[PDB]
């Protein structure tokens, strides 16, 4: 190829030391068009994202965000679905190695950990171009409790307590810090409805049960488990009252 | 550096060498119908046909080099009547050497009265087409006639988005810019070698007014003479 | 590099030869019992021994070459060369024949040039030696790699002009003892440059001799009465 | 892209700009003594924070036998100067004689032109002069080029060249009828010369000397007072 | 995005690379095929453009069976989609042996959608431009539709559209209903979505091939009998004059 | 004037959802000669036009035996033709050989199709430049298979490609009918007038220019030489 | 019959391993510490050439490592010689080493080339 | 080189000329040829150099049917006398070595013509400078000092960006690789003190129609060319990208 | 994939691609490293941009084989590689020499391997500087190991945001040979003349090391210092 020119080859960098296809791969993330956010509480961890379905022809109960890794780790996803799909499958097969080397359960900051060292040689191999995706983990883990991390295609794995990710990203970031600000018991019940009033909040519009999507993990319950509609529309009617 | 690509310059440009054995053919002699034959098949077909009546005494040729093509630019002229001109290119002339092809043949003192038919093939590739290239005719034609030839082209015009450049270009561009009568004759074949289906397209250019008296019928004689130039030299192995 | 031009010509190898038109002027005469090989020099070396920029070089005793190029890769195709002696030494043990290590470096040349992941090497070796027999030789190699037997060769800077004076003075004559051989090879290189004396790196082998890199005090001397017989 | 490709005049290209590169990369010298050969280098910036734990910048130890100095980009030279000193070992691990100082930089230039030939790879762009004595011949001093062929330079400069400088040095003493302290001398002159800003001013140059006592290649480099009598030496040579 | 649309591993400022987007519309560049996703089962519909008479019946035949009870529709290039029909044959057969039952639907297409996501990720290789309709029923699993965009996109359908008059066969879709219905009139109505679809003045004529999965088959795809085709290519005819 | 940028490559898409290498490589095939493919209810009848030149520059072999009972003809570039004849070759004897079994033509086109995807799909690589007349004689009967230079396959009652050949597409198209209904000579006669309207009209069927191979219900693949096609010529009409 | 002599050498410093293939007279040898076919050579008198008919048969053709010593073996002994040199760079002297350190077990072991 | 379509040589004095150069693509050629269109300029001569390779065609703004059967060579000039503009085409690649003839051909001609300002039209590469093309806007213009300073501060009031003035060999001399001749035809104005200026926009080889609808309406906010649907595309512009979608294919 | 170099010499010789690789790593948070007598610190700001992000996941320090460390200013992926690259070499160092890996030769190792990183094709230079930590022998070291390979050994620099003005406070504030216990003092204060606020305890790490090794201590730890 011999792409000469910074903007269109991953590998040279920018004049200003910045890698252009890595804040491309952002923007394609932002044109995915979706928004999720995850808050992790002092018993469970959560992640909410909106499931708006093109028309009607498609089926709704097959496009989803929310997949699991390890039967503790959730995960919520965001950007191309091509994109999110690939490293979901990268993260299960990790995840696999991980138990069948080691023994036990992959911790979600080894998990983290490792997309990003995978996010790490896709941003410098030019020959690959960086996933279109970022992907935020949950689980409970037996030392820190809930765990948030959130694994983005530059390769930083940080962990969260509280973090969002889509085209509302700043908004969304702006209401949870001033929500985790207040520091209030953050229960069960409580975190889940700061997370999905937070959406709504910043999407500006009413949600219904079948409009978005939740998936909880808690400390009783180690299990990741998706919350069905009718657990999204009792916490809906919980906001209301 | 400077010197050796002096002496390119030189081995590429177009040399004028007289065949009766720095002054233009036109300058020389004035012509009244000069005949352009660009290609192997636009020769063969001059030769098979106008070429078949009349003394056509070799009058010179513009020897040239390309790194694609070396073959001859002989020029010809009737020497029954010297007013009508003729010409058998068939060495490939660069863009660097059309323009002093040009100036070899016209120079600068044109006589403005020349019927200046130009025959070239182009391949059916070329031709922009909206439809698919395969759908078209294989040896189809088309004609470029100047502002003043007044003349009604036997076959339809291009169409606009469709051009012609080289040597048939810059022949007819001089003829253009200096108020020459011209007509370019563009014969769309698949197969650029020497085949008798073109030759056979370029027929319909003898019956208009264009090269119209100068062959003197007989189409046997050019039609066993087509048979002539058929065999031709031995192709490579890359296609069966 | 891997492409051919419209006329057939591939673009690294006409590079390489112009590399070596830019180079010096290896000149060699095939003489019965005596082989000279002759190289023009830039003189300088103002402040370099002149070991280091040795032109003519002998691989093994038997054979001694002089090049006309880049002298970086002329180094590392005399290192391949002379391993490759050392090795038919070792494992034939036998005298290694000119025409052997000749067709090695043209082989080596035509790889280089073959592949696109390497360039050819931007030189020509003109390569002398008696072999077991004692058979005076003269070769020549090219980037392109094709190998020619020469009477007496000349390549590198107006190498045509060299070797066709070369080929007008060449005859058995002039061929015959060693100092005419000295003598025809000296002439030439003064053809290519007027100025002579340090610019004519002169070498010479005998028969059952090794490479002997002839002193500049010969060099001279044999100029001088050069231009004695031209009066 | 195209490393390895051909110019059309025969002018193969990046091995240009690995010329520039060390021609705007400071100024190291070396003039060669009958004592033992001598090298110079230029100590860029006081760096006053800077800890010399390494032997000396961009002057490294080939060993016991050989130094050597570049004048290009200082992580090409540092892997070069490693892989100098595991050929150099290795070398010692086959037979107990030391490298020869010509094997070992013919060595160095292989690699150099094998870089230059096979593409894949930028050209080491690093300009290297090495010091050495050798048990063949004796001391010698070799100009080595980024793009292959070394030299056997007696007198030497990269970097900002000037070499009619130090020509006009070394000639004067005949080139061999020198001693170790007319070396000094001339390389302070042509740094100096060489130096325009201010002028070498102690810690603004560093040098090392090797030579051969009681059968012993040393390898000292001058530094502090050894350095602040050497520009003393330019002020005797300013008088 | 000029000088980011050359490979598929180059985004562009937008932040989307435009090779996938070409694939997809160069797959649009074909004529439109059509599934279903009934309650009986799944149902397919190509206009299979005829070129030139002298192509036998049956010649560059759209409706892949990869299966006995999987089926493809496919567009685009035509190449593309016996590469990959190939590859899902390979899948199939592969799990039929390993685990012993027949695939579920979802599996081959999210391991379809992996393989050519995988394709549209490296600049080497070039994104498929072909989109298919991995359409299947079980007694156990249901009618399934999934379409797989060279993208890489595992969507399950009730009804969609691929080729140049997707958007319209997409509109017309929707305004049917298919739910809660036998294939017997699924294929009438898919011929008759066909015959609206097609552009006679553009595209000189076309073949209708349809290809239906279901109990009426017992879970296998076959292509429709010849009275069955007829009868709803009457029925598509009639509906369309006048 | 656009699609200039997007066709360099065979793994770049255009604009205009196209990839131009493929269309290149399709007209390839027409730069070869041109040959004609067509069959009857019984047999399968393989004819090629050998290229008008002085056959003892070089005998143009465009049709070529695969198998007892499968043959092509070349139309397009001669290394290609030869790795395809090859591949299929190997295929067939090895269905022979393993699975004793003649190996139904539909398979191996399918195969070839597979093969010849692969160049497409790959950087670096071209589409074979070939098209390929299978004429066979499986189980189900006779089989005239158009395998494009593309991947792209066609099962046909009657073709013809190479250079001129839309007037032996026409003749083809203008009697299907004859063609299904007819025995090996009137078959042979009716693909010999196709090639014939192929050529100009002052050249003629001659023995030097025309080859034949017929594979039929009882007869294997036999190609017919110079002196083998004077029996069909023979009683056929000038006109 | 084929007399696997399978020996290692500590070559230099690395233990460049060997394999030999007696066969009949088609002897064949390979070379390299890591065990990798990476080139291969065949070599064998010829009565039309002084020197012995060689071609690369897989590997790359720019490396005249592997097709010279089998020239050599082949002169050496008689018939085909397999030589498979499969060092990295090495340079060039560390060749000549191998082919020394082969010499001298056809001297040590004349039947188990 | 000058020569007229008839044979009065219309005079040219205090016109403006509109050039377009080969850029990146051919943005400067398209954007001239729609203005062209647009305004329906009529032909008036013949601008006949040696310098690009020879071209011939149909007329490209066909128009009418009497005035569809036209020929275009390489280098054609139309104006339009009602506002006394005059507009050279280029719709040629260049020889080699020959570009710098033609830009001093044409400044002579501009010079004893009187035809005062020239817009060149044309594009530069989309990296451009050191990523100020990406944050910054694509337009830029490049007027020479002896423009008139009423059009300078016209500029000025459109609050316009000037060119990055790309550092060079000296230092920061103005460099526009992407339109090639550019430079030179710029440096050859101001030697000869020319009023021109260069409208360039940072773009990339591929698809240019939208490039050219910008530049064309960058034009028409500086000198109101139309109105600061819109432009009228040439029947030129009709199979640019392709020749028909091979049936085998699909 | 893209085996060509992509690193190419520019006509008048300078590498950009280094240069744009240093001027990522100049944009990048300050962390200031002492060789004091007593031991090597390498206190770098761990900033945490919001209260969302949590110091107690990611770590900006790494020891190395106990007695090395390191630091990082820009990117940071690159760093975590980086680590896991020293740490197998040290790991192989030990197991096939029975002795733990001495500092100089993890320098020369991770030099080397960014040398090679920005000089084969199809990869790009690591757009971080490493600062190695180390007890050889009893002796602090402060190597830098530049972003193209060049590692120079220092008492006190700085390589994030405002290095010069870092740099220059350490010239005027640090002492010949200093000792344990002020060269957190003094890289706190670099810290805080290189800061954009206010510094907590899990604001900044430090990269303390002594007999036993680089250690990372704790936020309490730092803490205490801060109020000192």
């Amino acid at each position: 190829g011999s792409s000469a020119g910074f903007d269109r080859h991953i590998t040279i960098f920018s004049p200003e030391g910045r890698l252009y296809q890595v804040e491309y791969a952002f923007k394609a993330i932002n044109q995915g068009g979706l928004t999720s956010v995850a808050v992790r509480g002092k018993d469970c961890a959560v992640i909410v994202t909106q499931k708006k379905v093109p028309d009607k022809l498609l089926d709704s109960s097959t496009v989803t965000h929310l997949f699991k890794i390890t039967e503790n780790i959730g995960c919520v996803m965001t950007g191309m679905t091509a994109d999110s799909r690939s490293q979901v499958q990268r993260a299960r097969y990790e995840a696999a190695n991980w138990k069948y080397k080691y023994g036990y359960e992959i911790p979600v900051d080894m998990l983290c950990k490792r997309i990003a060292d995978i996010s790490q040689v896709y941003t410098q191999n030019a020959e690959m171009r960086p996933l279109g995706c970022c992907m935020i983990l949950i689980g409970i883990d037996e030392e820190q409790g809930p765990q948030v991390y959130k694994c983005d295609p530059a390769g930083y794995y940080c962990g969260f307590k509280a973090t969002a990710a889509g085209v509302k990203q700043t908004e969304s970031t702006s209401f949870l810090e001033k929500k985790v600000k207040k520091k209030f018991d953050w229960t069960f019940e409580q975190t889940v409805e700061t997370a999905i009033t937070c959406l709504s909040t910043v999407l500006s519009i009413d949600f219904k049960p079948s409009e978005i999507e939740v998936g909880v993990v808690t400390v009783e319950n180690p299990k990741f488990r998706i919350l069905t509609e009718a657990e999204i529309d009792a916490h809906l009617v919980a906001l209301a009252e | 550096d400077r010197e050796v690509r002096l002496q390119l310059a030189r081995k590429r440009e177009v040399r004028l060498l007289r065949r009766q054995t720095e002054v233009s053919l036109l300058e020389k002699y004035p012509c009244s119908k000069f005949i352009i034959a660009i290609g192997n098949n636009a020769v063969a077909f001059l030769s098979s046909f106008v070429m078949n009546s009349g003394v056509w005494e070799e009058v010179g040729c513009a020897k040239l080099w390309n790194e694609w093509c070396r073959a001859f630019c002989v020029f010809y002229h009737l020497k029954s009547n010297p007013s009508v001109f003729l010409c058998q290119c068939s060495c490939y002339v660069a863009e660097d050497q059309q323009y002093q092809w040009l100036e070899k043949v016209f120079g600068s003192c044109p006589r403005k009265n020349m019927q200046i038919t130009i025959l070239t093939c182009r391949h059916v590739t070329d031709y922009k087409t909206s439809e698919s290239t395969g759908s078209l005719p294989s040896p189809f034609l088309r004609a470029l006639k100047t502002q003043n030839f007044k003349d009604s082209a036997c076959c339809p015009l291009l169409e606009q988005p469709n051009i012609v450049h080289d040597l048939p270009a810059a022949v007819l561009s001089y003829c253009q810019v200096w108020k020459i009568p011209a007509i370019l004759y563009l014969c769309y074949t698949d197969v650029m070698k020497l085949d008798l289906i073109t030759v056979e397209a370029f027929k319909p250019i003898l019956s208009t007014r264009s090269l119209k008296g100068l062959v003197k019928n007989i189409p046997q004689s050019t039609e066993i003479l087509k048979k002539l130039m058929t065999t031709n030299e031995i192709q490579s192995n890359i296609y069966t | 590099i891997t492409v051919f031009s419209p006329d057939g010509h591939l673009f690294q190898v006409e590079y390489a030869q112009e590399a070596v038109k830019k180079g010096s002027t290896a000149v060699g005469v095939r003489g019965r019992d005596i082989v000279v090989l002759g190289v023009e020099k830039k003189s300088v070396a103002k402040l370099q021994d002149e070991r280091t920029v040795r032109k003519i070089c002998a691989l093994d005793d038997n054979v001694c070459m002089a090049f006309a190029g880049l002298t970086a890769d002329a180094r590392i195709v005399i290192n391949r060369a002379r391993v490759e002696c050392q090795s038919h030494r070792l494992t034939v043990e036998d005298p290694v024949t000119v025409e052997y290590i000749t067709r090695y470096i043209a082989s080596l040349k035509q790889r280089y040039t073959q592949s696109n992941g390497r360039r050819p090497f931007g030189i020509s070796a003109l390569i002398v030696g008696f072999d077991f027999d004692g058979t005076p030789r003269l070769y020549q190699t090219d980037p392109s790699g094709t190998y020619h037997a020469w009477k007496a060769n000349a390549i590198g800077r107006g190498a045509k002009s060299v070797r066709e004076f070369l080929e007008k003075n060449y005859t058995d004559e002039a061929i015959e003892t060693d100092d005419l051989t000295i003598k025809l090879v000296i002439k030439a290189l003064l053809e290519v440059v007027q100025s002579g004396g340090k610019n004519i790196e002169l070498a010479v082998m005998r028969r059952d001799q090794s490479l002997k890199i002839l002193n500049p005090e010969e060099i001279e001397k044999y100029v001088a009465e050069i231009e004695k017989e031209k009066e | 892209s195209r490393t390895t490709i051909f110019s059309p005049e025969g002018r193969l290209y990046q091995v240009e700009y690995a010329m520039e590169a060390i021609g705007h990369a400071g100024t190291c010298l070396g003039i060669l003594a009958n004592d033992g050969v001598l090298l110079a280098a230029e100590r860029r910036n006081i760096h006053k924070l800077l800890d010399e734990v390494f032997f000396s910048e961009k002057i490294y130890k080939l060993n016991e036998d050989m130094a050597c100095s570049v004048a290009g980009i200082t992580s090409d030279a540092n892997v070069l100067t490693n892989e100098l000193r595991l050929i150099a070992q290795r070398y010692l691990l086959q037979y107990q004689e030391p490298i020869p100082c010509e094997q070992l930089v013919t060595a160095l230039c292989d690699i150099k032109q094998a870089y230059t030939q096979f593409g894949g790879k930028r050209p080491f762009g690093v300009s290297l002069l090495y010091i050495g004595w050798d048990k063949h011949y004796g001391f010698q001093l070799y100009q080595s080029d980024p793009s292959g062929n070394y030299g056997g330079w007696k007198a030497t400069c990269i970097g900002n060249n000037s070499a009619a400088a130090v020509s006009m040095l070394k000639q004067d003493y005949k080139e061999g009828e020198m001693t170790l302290k007319s070396a000094l001398a001339l390389a302070i002159k042509v740094l100096n010369k060489t130096m325009d800003v201010s002028k070498l001013s102690a810690e603004k140059v560093e040098i090392a000397t090797l030579t051969r006592e009681n059968g012993k290649t040393v390898i000292r480099v001058l530094k502090q007072k050894e350095v602040e009598q050497l520009i003393k030496k330019h002020e005797e040579e300013e008088a | 995005g000029t000088g980011y649309d050359l490979s598929a591993s180059t985004f562009s400022p937008d932040g989307r690379v435009f090779q996938v987007e070409y694939a997809m519309k160069a797959v649009e560049n074909s004529s439109t095929a059509i599934g279903i996703r009934c309650k009986d089962g799944v149902v397919f519909g190509v206009e299979k453009l005829v070129l030139s008479k002298l192509y036998e019946e049956g010649s560059n035949k759209r409706l892949f069976n990869v299966d006995r009870h999987v089926g493809m529709a496919v567009a685009g290039l035509l190449a593309d989609a016996r590469s990959l029909a190939d590859i899902a044959r390979e899948e199939a057969s592969n799990f039929r042996s390993n685990f012993g039952y027949n695939i579920p639907l979802k599996h081959l297409a999210d391991r379809v959608a992996m393989y050519v996501h995988a394709y549209t990720l490296y600049s080497a290789v070039r994104p498929f431009g072909c989109s298919f309709m991995l359409g299947s029923y079980s007694v156990n699993d249901g009618a399934q539709l999934y379409m797989i965009d060279p993208s890489g996109v595992s969507y399950g359908y009730w009804g969609c559209a691929i080729g140049k008059a997707r958007q319209a066969a997409k509109t017309e879709i929707e305004k049917l209903q298919m739910k809660e219905m036998t294939c017997r009139d699924i294929v009438k109505e898919v011929a008759k979505i066909i015959y609206i679809v097609h552009d006679e003045v553009k595209d000189k004529a076309f073949e209708l091939e349809l290809s239906w999965v279901g109990e009426l088959t017992n879970g296998r795809h076959e292509i429709v009998p010849k009275d069955i085709r007829e009868e709803a290519e009457k029925y598509a005819k009639e509906s369309l004059k006048e | 004037m656009f699609r200039n940028q997007y066709d360099n490559d065979v793994t770049v898409w255009s604009p205009q959802g196209r990839i131009h290498q493929i269309e290149y490589a399709m007209e390839a095939v027409k730069q070869g000669s041109a040959t004609v493919g067509l069959k009857s209810k019984t047999h399968a009848v393989l004819v090629a036009l050998k290229r008008a030149q002085s056959e003892l520059a070089a005998h143009q072999k465009k049709i070529l035996h695969v198998d007892n009972h499968i043959g092509i003809s070349i139309a397009g570039l001669t290394a290609d033709a030869r790795l395809l004849c090859n591949f299929m070759r190997q295929e067939c004897l090895d269905s022979r050989f393993v699975f004793d079994r003649p190996l139904p033509v539909s398979r191996l086109v399918s195969l070839i199709g597979s093969k010849t995807q692969i160049p497409t799909q790959r950087y670096g690589r071209r589409p074979y430049g070939v098209g390929l007349l299978i004429a066979g004689y499986d189980d189900m009967g006779p089989h005239i298979f158009q395998t494009c230079p593309s991947a792209n396959y066609f099962d046909c009652r009657a073709m013809s490609i190479g250079a001129r050949s839309q007037s032996a597409r026409t003749y083809l198209e203008r009697h299907m009918s004859e063609f299904m209904e007819c025995n090996l000579n009137e078959l042979v006669k009716h693909g010999l007038r196709a090639l014939r309207e192929t050529l100009p009209a002052e050249q003629d069927l001659t023995t030097k220019n025309v080859s034949i191979g017929i594979v039929g219900k009882d007869l294997e693949f036999t190609i017919y030489d110079d002196d083998d096609v004077s029996p069909f010529l023979e009683g056929l009409e000038e006109r | 019959d084929v007399s696997l002599h399978n020996f290692s050498a500590r070559l230099w410093e690395q233990l460049v391993h060997f394999h030999v293939m007696r066969l009949t007279d088609s002897l064949f040898l390979w070379v390299g510490a890591t065990p990798h076919l990476r080139n291969l050579a065949v070599a064998m008198c010829s009565r039309y050439d002084s020197i012995p008919v060689s071609t690369s048969l897989l590997g790359d053709t720019s490396d005249t490592t592997s097709t010279g010593l089998a020239q050599r073996l082949a002169r050496k002994t008689n018939k085909q010689v397999f030589v498979s040199y499969n060092l990295q760079n090495t340079d060039s002297n560390f060749a000549l080493l191998v082919e020394n350190r082969i010499k001298e077990e056809m001297e040590a072991f004349p039947e188990k080339f | 080189m000058f020569v007229p379509c008839g044979e009065s040589a219309p005079d040219l004095a205090g016109f403006t000329l509109l050039m377009p150069a080969v850029s990146v693509g051919n943005v400067g050629q398209l954007a001239m040829d729609l203005i062209i269109s647009t305004l329906n300029m009529s032909k008036i001569g013949y601008f006949y150099t040696d310098c690009l390779v020879p071209m011939v065609g149909n007329n490209p703004y066909a128009t009418t049917e009497g005035n569809s059967t036209e020929l275009s060579i390489n280098a054609e000039v139309y104006s339009l006398p009602s506002r006394k503009l005059v507009a050279l085409q280029l719709r040629s690649i260049f020889i080699k070595y020959k570009s710098k003839p033609f830009c001093e051909k044409l400044l002579s001609w501009v010079k004893s013509s009187g035809c005062a300002r020239v817009i060149v039209l044309s594009s530069s590469h989309s990296y451009q400078r050191n990523d100020l093309q990406l944050r910054s806007t694509p337009f830029r213009y490049l007027l020479t000092p002896s423009m008139q300073k009423s059009v300078q501060n016209k500029i000025k009031s459109l609050n316009w960006e000037e060119m990055e003035k790309s550092r060079c060999i000296p230092e920061f001399c103005i460099r526009i690789p992407g339109g090639g001749i550019t430079k030179t035809l710029y440096d050859e104005s101001c030697s000869k003190e020319i009023q021109m200026a260069v409208l360039l926009k940072f773009v990339s080889e591929g698809d240019n129609i939208p490039d050219a609808l910008g530049l064309v309406e960058y034009l028409n906010e500086w000198l109101q060319i139309l109105k600061p649907s819109r432009w009228k595309i040439p029947s030129s512009w009709r199979l640019l990208f392709g020749s028909g979608l091979p049936p085998a294919l699909f | 994939g893209y085996s060509f170099s992509l690193t190419t010499f520019s006509p008048s010789g300078k590498l950009v691609q280094i240069e744009y690789a240093l001027a990522a790593v100049a944009g990048g948070a300050p962390s200031v490293g002492i060789k004091a007598a007593n031991g090597v610190v390498l206190a770098t700001e761990k900033k945490q941009k919001s209260i969302l992000y949590d110091e107690r996941s990611v770590h900006k320090v790494e020891p190395i084989t106990k007695h090395i460390g390191l630091v990082y200013s820009g990117m940071g992926p690159d760093y975590r590689v980086l680590v896991h690259r020293a740490r197998k070499l040290a790991q192989q160092y030990y197991l096939v020499y029975q002795e733990p890996i001495p500092t100089a030769q993890l320098v020369q190792r991770v030099a080397s391997v960014m040398q090679e990183y920005t000089q084969s094709g199809g990869v790009r230079p690591f757009g971080v500087s490493l600062l190695i930590c180390g007890w050889n022998e009893g002796r602090p070291y402060l190597f830098q190991s530049d972003p193209s390979g060049a590692y120079f050994a220092w008492k006190a620099t700085a390589m994030g945001k405002n290095y010069v003005n870092g740099k220059t406070f350490l010239e005027k504030r640090y002492n010949e040979d200093l000792e344990l216990e002020d060269a957190i003092h003094t890289a706190i204060l670099t810290l805080k003349e290189s800061f954009e606020g206010q510094m907590t305890e899990d604001n900044i790490e430090v990269g303390i090391c002594n007999e036993a090794g680089f250690r990372r201590l704790t936020p309490t730890e730092v803490k205490d210092y801060l109020a000192a």
